[PDB]
């Protein structure tokens, strides 16, 4: 493939490089249309800069925590965190939600990985081996109250066990209800008159729960779960301004009040260099 | 049972790695696909639509103003704009192909930069766009930019003039982020005759800057962005 | 003697010319089509009133002066009460279309000022509230009268800040998507032709917009020495390819 | 070799390898020619 | 010794993944099959079997009457009794598509909703059944009911009618569990003319309702049912 | 008009049935052409034939 | 590929593919046909 072809000396009636931009075009000129150049090919075929490429590693999407301690006497598992829940989603944590949001609409599968370490801040006579067990809770289904519910029992749900330390991996298809996801929806659910604008309202994924299989020993041992997610298989419609403030909310556009202005001053003159 | 030795690196998670995994919902059929306009395939595709760059960064605050170039009545001889070539950085830096290059480390290639002129029909002016090449400094003066790579723009019935960086580089690869050693020159604008408004009109004139990459152009080295950060991880 | 200048647009018994035109923009290179069996779900045989839907309705004019940040409209909403248009989408349950899009603004060769026009699939505004505050159905759907960027924050409303495009992006980088200017010099009109763009093969017309039009002054508007300081924008829009499908009761919204 | 059922189980895709810009650079409805002046 | 790198899930236990495993009892015979009517293979085999609906939901505990639905000699214009169709709650959520739907996240296609009359046969009346899309509120009266989707059923000879909810729908999954953005819709019923009964004859007469999915219905994404629950393990 | 003025007028037929228009926005409803005064001076509409029956009386 | 020796130690079965409503659907001794009267 040429990068670049050979040209020399013009003097026409033909000249590329006056264009009209008012027509929305960007017209497609080179090198060689104003200045003379020489052959040199590209050795390179933007291999790195596909979709796939740039949406198919993983990232960290959500850090979570769940202990291992005595319930004896807790009126309320999911406030001891003695199993958490996340309402799955994949704007929450920012560096990942910029590269999606450069698309309108998305559909990929998910590759999921699961990291969990523990951490036993005070006194212990030793680390115990703990296994965890994250189920998938899709809506509709029964969501765990305590951290032994007969939900747990996971008998049509998926769910996985691993132990702390260790990490956890399976891939999910697209299950997006329509063709693609929405990375952003001018709509609501209905015509209601407060009802809430945004996506929210259509990433209606459900949660996943996470909670630690071993009954407590003496000590007390915090376990913080990290997913990362990757997606495979990525199909991206139509391109968008990429974000320039920063987020504040997940599901809604909105940047914060008294932001600070986003385009570097310069140090001098328009003039200057 | 046949007798394996698991090597270093084994239990490892490479964020970067792909291989196979089971699937959680064995058997689940998702929903057909249906044609939406606009398909991308690459981030290549995308950065050669031109946008348009604040050149005019001088304010305060961000305004719609920055974007605009403004031009003076009867100057001659004289200096438009000046700015170095740190495409990720500066004026650059928000301008979508600014912004797609900040995901990568090294960049190569030939960059477009075009001026839409936007004074009255019955105007006229003769400007230089002069690029300069590493090596000197930004020319001072339109004898010193004149010597390097330059277009006499004669502004006319077609507004736009399409100005191309061509790819002046010994190392084959330049680094986003600023870099010395890999930097690639100055581009500046100097009246060439100079701006006429005809009768009753008055003030300024502006030009609309804009910047894409031409076919050209390779991108490489993923990494992240400094373009944007967080402090805790948002909520609904 | 054909020009890219000159342009005739007939679009049912309606007709459009333009004597300073600057080609025309097609979104995304696909010109609006009905939907294919193919893409088809909901079961319903849909109607096509055909040329008393695709015809062009004039929304009401603004005004561009010197101190014009740019107005915004939303489709179908834009079109809600036009003709029989409207009607058909408040009595059906589910609706789809594409549309011609004409912005008209001519000067003299004396006058400068350069408006950007663009099309947003999928606009989603922020609140300017910030946090998670919501932007309500009303804010959301102005109607023909569409939002003035230089109206002033109302609660529930959306951000009206031309350097973010309503959503934290910058002005300079709307260009990616179809877009056209207008420049007194030039150009008098700019006409984009939208496809329908959705992730469902036909949605709702009331609960979601999914195209904001935008027409934003980027180089200020520069009259001749005393001559009244501005100039009348108008917008004509034409749903083209319309289907209606689901009819029943006739939808009540909010306000 | 895939050693899983779904296809959703399987590695990353392989590159589109499809480019093709002018659907964003150039989607105006009568062509341009790159020469011939911007407006006749 | 071959080589081996372990990656991230090893030693993971997923409920379900589909591998192979090996037998406790090497060797061993099972009972051979003999023939028994009735094999099930798909539960779309069963969700097409219709069975009765709890329409009249207003008593106060289960009873066999709140399968009934009453009708009222003489009145006109009036309506007979209203739902909204979220198939995986209210009067829906008992029967057997209810039941199963339920096991599933995602639903589409369509609906049959028929009604069996059981009046004196020499008694006549007709009625109308409206299905009203998403997007408008469940019809008032029956001219807001007659304007979508209805049949207007004569009562004769042929005991029973069967109207079908036909999927109307922007997206092509609802979920099962009640969704707003993801509604389906109303079924109401109204007098067209009226139930009139013969000579030596008084009171109500009732409609049985059933509900049964078409052959069109798909159903997907398992999950665990709201439906049942317990607090301690079994024991015999 | 002088050449280097310029205007956009649009010219409505508004067949039986319905009143003279009384502002645009009713007008733009019926047959109608932009018209945008340009080089070329003249602008053309045709108000075509709408009609049950298929003779009017001149009177 | 198996590799074990017993069938109970093989992977899952595979979509039946079967489906046939009609033994719960219409089991009806004389056959009904849609449209004509069901009780003649
Ligand atoms: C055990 C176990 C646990 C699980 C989880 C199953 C995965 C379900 C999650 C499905 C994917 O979720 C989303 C959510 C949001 C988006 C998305 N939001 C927009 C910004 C873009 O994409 C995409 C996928 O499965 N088995």
């Amino acid at each position: 493939t040429v990068a670049s072809i050979s040209s020399g000396p013009k003097h026409t009636q033909k000249v590329p490089i006056l264009t009209a931009n008012e027509t929305g075009a960007t017209m497609p000129v080179l090198p060689s249309d104003s200045i003379e150049t020489r052959t040199t090919y590209m050795h390179f075929n933007g291999s790195e800069t596909d979709v796939e490429c740039f949406l198919g590693r993983a990232a960290c999407v959500h850090v979570t925590e769940i202990q291992n301690k005595d319930a004896t006497g807790i009126d309320n598992h999911r406030e001891a965190k003695l199993f958490n829940d996340w309402k799955i989603s994949l704007s929450s944590l920012v560096q990942l939600r910029k590269k999606l949001e450069l698309f309108t609409y998305v559909r990929f599968d998910s590759e999921y990985t699961i990291l969990a370490t523990a951490s036993q801040p005070d006194s212990a006579n030793y680390s115990s081996n703990l296994v965890v067990q994250a189920m998938y809770v899709p809506p509709g289904a029964p969501n765990p109250k305590e951290w032994d519910d007969y939900t747990w029992q996971s008998a049509s749900n998926p769910s996985v066990f691993f132990k702390v330390g260790d990490t956890s991996r399976f891939s999910v298809p697209y299950v997006g209800l329509a063709s693609a996801y929405n990375c952003f929806y001018d709509g609501y659910s209905h015509d209601d008159a407060e009802t809430q604008y945004g996506i929210t309202v259509l990433n209606h994924m459900g949660s996943m729960a996470f909670r630690i299989v071993n009954e407590h020993d003496e000590h007390k041992t915090l376990v913080k779960i990290r997913v990362y997610h990757r997606a495979k298989h990525v199909e991206a419609w139509i391109p968008r301004a990429p974000r320039a403030l920063p987020y504040t909310s997940i599901g809604r556009t909105n940047y914060p009040k008294n932001t600070e202005p986003v385009i570097k001053k310069r140090k001098g003159d328009i003039k200057s260099y | 049972g046949l007798p394996t030795t698991t090597l270093p690196g084994s239990g490892q998670f490479l964020t970067t790695d792909d291989r196979q995994s089971p699937s959680a919902l064995p058997n689940y059929e998702p929903t057909p696909r249906i044609h939406i306009p606009g398909k991308v395939h690459n981030l290549l595709e995308i950065i050669q639509v031109d946008t348009l760059i604040p050149m005019n960064n001088t304010h305060t605050k961000d305004e719609v103003n920055s974007y605009l170039i403004p031009l003076n009545a009867n100057r001659q001889n004289e200096q438009v704009f000046g700015t170095n070539l740190f495409i990720g950085d500066g004026v650059f830096k928000t301008t979508l192909l600014g912004e797609i290059v900040q995901y990568y480390t090294h960049w190569s290639g030939s960059l477009r930069f075009s001026l839409m002129y936007t004074g009255p029909a019955l105007s006229s002016a003769k400007l230089i766009l002069a690029y300069t090449p590493p090596g000197a400094r930004g020319p001072q003066d339109r004898r010193e930019a004149m010597l390097g790579t330059h277009v006499v723009w004669d502004i006319g019935l077609q507004s736009t003039i399409v100005m191309t960086i061509p790819w002046t580089s010994g190392v084959q690869f330049r680094y986003t982020d600023p870099d010395t050693y890999t930097s690639a020159g100055f581009l500046s604008c100097w009246y060439q005759t100079s701006l006429i408004l005809p009768p009753e009109t008055t003030g300024q004139v502006y030009l609309l800057s804009f910047i894409s990459a031409c076919p050209d152009f390779k991108l490489r080295l993923m990494k992240d962005t400094q373009t944007i950060s967080q402090t805790v991880a948002l909520t609904e | 003697g054909y020009s890219d200048r000159v342009q005739q647009i007939t679009l049912g018994n309606s007709t459009i010319t333009t004597q300073e035109a600057a080609n025309a923009v097609v979104c995304y290179a696909e010109w609006p089509e009905y939907l294919p069996d193919v893409d088809a779900s909901d079961v319903n045989k849909t109607s096509k009133p055909d040329t008393s839907v695709c015809r062009f309705y004039t929304l009401d004019s603004k005004t561009w002066t010197t101190g014009s940040k740019g107005w915004c409209w939303k489709l179908p909403d834009a079109l809600k009460d036009m003709g029989v248009f409207g009607q058909n989408m408040f009595f059906h349950s589910l609706g789809r279309s594409g549309y011609t899009v004409h912005v008209q603004c001519n000067a003299t060769k004396f006058h400068s000022g350069c408006l950007l026009v663009v099309v947003i699939p999928e606009h989603q505004l922020a609140s300017h509230e910030g946090g998670n505050v919501s932007v309500k159905y009303t804010f959301t759907h102005p109607g023909e009268r569409g939002i003035d960027l230089s109206s002033a924050n109302e609660v529930g409303g959306p951000v009206k800040d031309v350097l973010y495009n309503m959503n934290g992006t910058l002005l300079g980088n709307l260009l990616i998507f179809p877009h056209q200017f207008i420049n007194l010099r030039t150009n008098n009109t700019a006409t984009i032709v939208i496809p329908y763009i959705n992730s469902v093969p036909i949605d709702s017309m009331t609960r979601h917009n999914n195209v904001s039009l935008m027409v934003i002054p980027i180089a200020p508007l520069t009259v001749p020495t005393g001559a009244t300081p501005s100039l009348p924008i108008t917008v004509t829009i034409a749903p083209m390819c319309t289907e209606f499908s689901g009819i029943r009761s006739k939808s009540i919204v909010p306000q | 070799i895939n050693y899983y059922k779904d296809a959703a189980s399987t590695s990353s895709a392989g590159q589109s390898l499809s480019m093709d810009p002018s659907k964003f650079t150039e989607p105006v409805k009568d062509l341009m020619l790159k020469g011939a002046p911007a407006l006749n």
